[PDB]
């Protein structure tokens, strides 16, 4: 049968419980961005050919600052750019190291390393932290009178009522919107994993290319959805 | 009195994923064929339409697995068992 | 044994495919842009 | 599942961490090189 | 009796979701199929035209919200229960 | 019995929303696509498209709110209990 | 005798005012985007294209209203007992 | 007996109502769709197009008007009691 | 055991019913959208749009009156009686 | 023990010809409006256009035969009983 | 027991088979009403359309018939017995 | 007990797959209907519109398969059972 939750590797620190395995999934991510990070600069270069991890990097910081600038330019929100690109790769990668073949049988089926979106608590931290983020932003560019004010009325003053839960709805989706997509697929290639392996095989491959499409598009999605909610709250 | 309860659980999820998917896959569709036909009509169209067209799926999506996560509220964490 | 088995040649299975479908497309990308580099 | 327990925490801060690395040592480089790139042609 | 009561809420909260998600993201994509239209015919358009967008989505999703701040109502408070 | 009719109950109200989203989103929707093709087509006939558009929207929320204002007297009034 | 009833009344009015509801909303929002389009091309027909609507309007919201009476006469008054 | 007969009966009678109501709306949204559309181009096409109109709509209203006969025939003098 | 049967015949024969409306109505909506387009387009070819037309509804309505004979099967002569 | 499973046959068989007639119905309409406009915009294409549409209604109701005879299988085979 | 889970893996079967054909026929429609289109607009253009019309159709017709293999499931070979 | 729970993930796993099948069908179709308007208005457009096109399948056809997923959770792997 499948299971939801079952957390390995949980602790208890500071009165608070912890998940081990998705806090472990997140570091993992983490240090393969930050080795990612470590070796463009070790050989990042303007005069000479670029090196494969700093086209990479080129690619990705160009593609936000084009959305950034088409919404919302960087002489207002030149700190969307460095946090658009991270909350890209934290959360591809974070997707993409699942689609490794760390999966095994306990008979229940395990995975040594599991998708931190797959945890709301890995989703809650990202969209919280994007919903304080651009809300300090509108805030600060609106001010602190002006920013609620202008929320409330929004495009259409009359929709007010419309308007208020929209903007306490975009953290929640934006999170639900990467924990439910990661989340499902945790089952998908746990219900695999009933297969016999002459038949488990093919579906694993076949969802793993959708995990890694998937992945891809859902990374994208949440840095875009993002890069829009600065380009609204900052007006 | 817990099976009733749970199967209650299962079919109102299968109701909570049956209207999910339509709708993502109907808006998914619609969104797509915009994206098509805006690139067919004018082919540079690829580098600026995959902004809006994201925020559509993006809206498209939200709206499934929401009810995605309320699903799993009601299969493994029945509110009323 | 019999899962890891499984999901090793799913693995297998889908690098296979990136690697003759998906690594050429994206090589030329990069190489590509590397010329451009060096020529500019 | 859906409860939220000390992990939000503990993922936020090595985000933060990761949104630290690569604020300093990509994105500014990254501009750097690019605006080095304009400049040349 | 109160298990009857509570697979009722739980089929009754399954229609809520399923049928909001349906109209939210069947809207959703049509409304987007004219954003990506207008965005592909004039780019510029980018600019103006989330406000038309946004406002229906918003009108869109308005439905989406209040069925599901009642499928609240009906799993986890229960009319009659 | 009681018991059976608030389950009725409870179910046809989730059948009463999940219908009245899926009118007001999807038409909604349309109704939007309508307004975003107009402003992007013709940008100056913004405030021009608002009138029409309010209207048909406030049709077909008023759709919905009718079906709303049944929902409750559904699992709150709930006739023949 | 009458709990069963009663509960299958509730489902089929609940079923039929969805229904209704459904289709009003969307017939609504198709005809508006007719309505909103024709306007956006024409300023002078907004005087025109009313008469046209209202009556496009007038039958899709006559089905609705016959539903409504349906589902009254299926909740408040009940054909089997 | 019969009270089961009845339940059934009230719900398939209420599937009945809202199935045709969803068709009735929706297509005559869809032939207004085309009324108005016609009747903005070309305003002086009122009378020519109310006849292929009406033609769509008494199709559909039958449609719909056949789904209420059948609809008394299961609620009024209900088959198999 | 045949109040069971009856009840599951007349729901049963309410979804086909259900469903046959739909469709006709939709259908029948859809094909006289583009009668009273092409009749507004091009006023001359209404003996040609016609028999497209006809053609078009004698399927959709097909498609609705071999349901409404199934229907009859489910209802009258229940197979499973 | 068959009564249940009679019903539950009856009710199944139900919902496989209520989404055939929707998907047959909705299907012929579209392709028939698409029939309708091409021969509109060019009236002598009436014979060309007939080889795809007749293609399209054969795929829909190839689709809606096999739900027909699948609803045959149900009722008058039913598996399992 | 089994009779009970007999009935529900019918009415399962249904619902799979019914959302199939109504995914499979609406799907197929809106893929012949631009195949449809585009001859009519090109004729020669036949050649070049039947690719993307069947493979598009190929998508939608494999919904259709993976639902149908799991339909057998559940009727011939239904889980939990 | 467990025959409730079985006959209740049973109908839900239907709906799931009813839901999946409705909307993998219809985007599919939307889809394709971009992609053969588009290769009819640009043949040489082709390869360029598999891009958009596939990647819009790849969402739609992503929501059929976690419906896929979860119905084989309710079916084979029933939570709550
Ligand atoms: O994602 C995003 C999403 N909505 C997805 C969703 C969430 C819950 C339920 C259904 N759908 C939105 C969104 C953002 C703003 C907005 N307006 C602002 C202007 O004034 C009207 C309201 C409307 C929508 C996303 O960005």
């Amino acid at each position: 049968a499948i299971h939801v939750g079952h957390h390995t590797l949980v602790f208890e620190l500071f009165g608070m419980t912890f998940n081990g395995d998705t806090i472990l999934a997140t570091a993992v991510t983490a240090v393969i961005v930050i080795a990612l990070a470590f070796y463009l600069r070790a050989k990042v270069t303007s005069t000479g050919v670029p090196s494969g991890v700093q086209l990479f990097w080129e690619a990705l910081t160009i593609q936000m600052r084009q959305q950034i600038e088409g919404s919302i330019g960087m002489k207002i929100a030149p700190f969307v750019l460095p946090l658009s690109v991270t909350i890209f790769v934290f959360i591809l990668i974070s997707n993409w190291l699942a689609v490794l073949p760390l999966q095994y049988g306990g008979g229940a089926a395990a995975e040594l390393y599991k998708a931190p979106a797959s945890d709301i608590n890995f989703v809650l931290a990202l969209a919280l932290f994007v919903f304080v983020c651009y809300h300090a932003a509108g805030i600060w560019r609106r001010g602190i009178v002006g920013h609620p004010i202008k929320v409330v009325k929004g495009h259409v003053a009359f929709l007010a009522p419309i308007n208020i839960v929209e903007e306490l709805a975009k953290p929640i989706s934006l999170a639900l919107r990467l924990f439910g997509n990661i989340f499902a697929g945790g089952i998908l290639v746990a219900l695999i994993a009933m297969f016999p392996w002459y038949i488990q095989w093919f579906p694993n491959a076949v969802w793993k290319t959708f995990d890694l499409f998937v992945g891809l598009i859902q990374a994208f999605i949440f840095s875009l959805l993002t890069i829009l909610y600065f380009s609204q709250s900052m007006e | 009195p817990n099976a009733i309860i749970t199967a209650g659980a299962l079919i109102g999820g299968g109701l909570i994923m049956g209207g999910g998917a339509i709708g993502a896959g109907i808006g998914d569709g619609i969104a797509g064929n915009a994206l098509i036909s805006g690139i067919a009509r004018q082919p540079e169209a690829q580098g600026r339409l995959f902004t809006p067209f994201f925020i559509t799926v993006g809206l498209v999506e939200a709206a499934y697995f929401i009810n995605l996560a309320f699903m799993a509220l009601f299969v493994f964490a029945t509110p009323g068992l | 044994m019999s899962i890891f088995i499984g999901q090793l040649i799913g693995f297998a299975v889908i690098a296979f495919i990136i690697v003759k479908w998906v690594v050429p497309p994206v090589r030329t990308l990069m190489r590509n842009q590397q010329e451009a580099v060096r020529a500019a | 599942f859906l409860i939220p327990n000390g992990t939000f925490f503990a993922v936020l801060i090595i985000f933060l961490i990761v949104l630290g690395v690569i604020s300093k040592w990509v994105v500014p480089p990254i501009s750097k090189v690019l605006a080095e790139r304009e400049a040349m042609l």
